[PDB]
RNA sequence: GUCGCGGCGCGCCGAGGGCCCGACGCCUGGCGGAGAAUCAGGGUUCGACUCCGGAGAGCGGGCCUGCGAGACGGCCCGCACAUCCAAGGACGGCAGCAGGCGCGGAACUUGCCCAAUGCGCGGCGCGCGAGGCAGCGACGGGGAGCGCGCGAGCGAGGCGGGCCCACAGCCCCCGCCGCGGAGCCGAGGGCAAGCUGGUGCCAGCAGCCGCGGUAAUUCCAGCUCGGCGAGCGUCGCGCGGCGCUGCUGCAGUUGAAACGCCCGUAGUUGGCCCCCCGCCGCCACGAGGAAACGGGAGCGCUCCAGGCAGGCCCGUUGGAC
RNA sequence: CAUCCGGUCGAUCCUGCCGGAGCGCGACGCUCUCCCCAAGGACGAAGCCAUGCAUGCCCGCUCACCGGACGCGGCGGAC
């Protein structure tokens, strides 16, 4: 009918689907590789970098930090959520910086923002939050 | 404008639960043998 | 309850003493284990001797 | 490489495709209840034997009656059912097979005829005792309560001749 | 010339070969396979690493010995690094085992021994960072336990003896004394699980919808409760969810989508009929060719994850397929 | 071992995407009673290397010393 169906027809079936599996934003965005070359993170689970500032229908402002990646040399910003944690970082402190739930999308309502501060000097921020360790050597 | 303006009582020192499977034991006659709904106001009241 | 092993019965201690693992020997009441020497000495020694030239009884 | 390379392992055990689901939370607890169950790794366990047992049941069934293999197969399956006391004697035909549920693999623990000989008072009875290494099975004493009993041995489970 | 065929090299002659059934060129965070993950069936993604094969030993080349090497724990040269010098000279290649610097989100002892399995030499043995044993080890997998009962019992733990071990541990057996310990998430819906005090669109929660502008069922604390459990939660990737890549098995009037129309080559598709011959496809059987993994017959490592054992009067005991 | 749920509206049915629910591979945080098996510097740095070790053996050749040295020779070092 629409879709070819004789006996000797797969290298056209299999041309056909090479070319139209192109089309998903999906598979395009996985195995296309502008991502992986515009994604500062470069395919990593989490990154290892140096703070250099802090700024932060809902009107609350979230608090945030500018970060720089000591691999890549490239400016992002970086969401700490936790409540009180905003003390708990200091301008040029080693900071280990993951992502979202969403990989590369915005999460929320925070523009701008699509990373998330977990380590602070080498303490995790949950271990810290609830007073299980502490930050006395910085 | 100080963060943690908003952020006493001593604990109620009472005994531990049977861990292990008697918990599960403990749960059984909860509900089954001994009488039950949950979560009203009122049946605290009654707990008080 | 129940253990199970292997034995070995030699027709003259001459046969045993030809057919024995050393330390099965050393096991049992046959012959006194003298002192072991770590290996790692005879390797420094094997290779300075394969140093020097000539005689070499030296060290 | 080493030796150690080359010892195969797999595991023995599924979890349920949707987790909150009441029904199966309160019959799983049922379960735990009649059979004074630990955790629920031991019904996934149970789960994973049944499915392995129902499988290849089907796929004898698939085959017709006359075919090696399906013979070849079925006999070694039922035999080792029947040894294992799971399905009854009088059955011999692989359709009763897949009407078969864990409560028949419950039955056959070691607690469980432990109980059913009215030997221990409970089924948390019979378990702190098997854990003491107050029992003798067959000849041999075991402390695993999930040791299984075959039906050649059932009659042969006593107390331990060492215990107090 | 080569062990040797050959444009392999040279001389002469002719012109040719490949291509939409995709050449050539470029890219690859490209070793390949046996296999791994996922799960109705059809499939998608991965395949450094256990076994087989290939390539390399800082980059690029050359060569001797030898049956066998264009070898690097063999030599020579250039290049980039490096070291010692009583300054004239000399010397080096851990992608071998440990160890160190750097890098990164990311990965262990500068231990003992050839007793086992094999290799070289050789007669009653030697050597082997191959290989084995121990140390660290929540990548991870399997088996038990923080009680039962109105009192007894029993673990872990220590002290000594066995057994085992190249020596030591460790499992297990035996006598004496006998530490009982649960955390990680959440309670509006998806999604199983509710009481006061604070703050007031601030501070904060929130994968999505949303909460918070005075009862906040969602923030911060207490009580209570739920899930899993020696494990729990967070981040990124792959499979499934997905009949949202559709061969099985999508849609195309109006939601996104029938070229403005005709001719037409490669390509794909082609009515009916001959009773037995030959050829292609097709179906079944068979040979031949590696194991491990996977399936699977049998065997009570106390069960199990596993392993190929083991009992006495064993198919020639078995390890089938 | 053939499963779905919430979100466009004043309400309703669709298309369509977003998010949730499982498994595996790794990294991070918390925590940890006992036993058994067990991977372990691969992740666009085939980057750089102190220290120590990783290939020796012996049948022939003894006026060497009191035959064991050493060296010639053979095998191997292309596994
Ligand atoms: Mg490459
Ligand atoms: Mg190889
Ligand atoms: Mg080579
Ligand atoms: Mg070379
Ligand atoms: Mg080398
Ligand atoms: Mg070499
Ligand atoms: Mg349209």
């Amino acid at each position: 009918m629409s879709k070819t169906s004789g006996l000797y027809t797969a290298r056209k079936l299999r041309t056909v689907r090479r070319v139209n599996r192109w089309a998903d934003k999906k598979y395009r965005k996985a195995h296309l590789g502008t991502w992986l070359k515009a994604n500062p993170l470069e395919g990593a689970c989490m990154a290892r970098g140096i703070v250099t500032q802090k700024i932060g229908p809902n009107s609350a402002v979230r608090k945030a930090v500018r970060v720089q990646l000591t691999k890549n040399s490239k400016k992002i910003t970086a969401f700490v959520p936790r409540d009180g944690s905003i003390t708990y970082i200091d301008n040029n402190d080693e900071v280990l910086v993951a992502g979202f739930g969403r990989a590369g999308r915005a999460v929320g309502d925070i523009p701008g923002c699509r990373f998330k501060v977990i380590k602070v000097a080498g303490i995790g921020l949950l271990a810290l939050f609830l007073r299980k360790r502490e930050k006395r050597a910085r | 404008t100080s963060a943690g303006k908003v952020r006493k009582k001593e604990k109620k020192e009472k005994p531990r639960p049977p861990r292990g499977r008697a918990y599960k034991r403990l749960l059984y006659n909860k509900n089954f043998v001994d009488d039950t709904r949950l979560g009203p106001n009122n049946l605290l009241i009654r707990q008080k | 309850g129940h253990t199970v092993g292997f034995c070995n019965a030699y027709q003259n201690m001459d046969a045993l003493m030809k057919y024995e693992p050393g330390f099965r020997k050393i096991r049992c009441g046959l012959i006194e284990a003298p002192k072991p020497v770590s290996r790692k000495q005879l390797k420094n020694l094997k290779n300075r001797r394969l140093k020097k030239r000539g005689t070499e009884k030296a060290t | 490489p080493r030796i150690s390379r080359h010892r195969n392992s797999s595991k023995t055990y599924s979890t349920p495709k949707k987790p909150f689901t009441k029904p199966r939370l309160d019959a799983e607890l049922k379960l735990c209840g009649e059979y004074g169950l630990k955790c629920k790794r031991e019904i996934y366990r149970a789960r994973y034997m049944l499915a392995k047992i129902r499988r290849t049941a089907r796929n004898l069934l698939t085959l017709d009656e006359n075919d090696i293999k399906r013979r070849f197969e079925g006999a070694a399956l039922l035999r080792r059912l029947h040894m294992l006391g799971i399905l009854d004697e009088e059955k011999d035909q692989l359709d009763y097979v897949l009407g078969l549920r864990i409560e028949d693999i419950f039955k056959r623990r070691l607690q469980s005829v432990i109980v059913e000989s009215k030997l221990a008072k409970s089924v948390h009875h019979a378990r702190n005792m098997i854990k003491a290494r107050h029992i003798s099975v067959g000849g041999q004493i075991v402390n695993i309560p999930s040791y299984m009993v075959r039906i050649s041995n059932t009659s042969r489970v006593a107390i331990a001749d060492t215990s107090s």
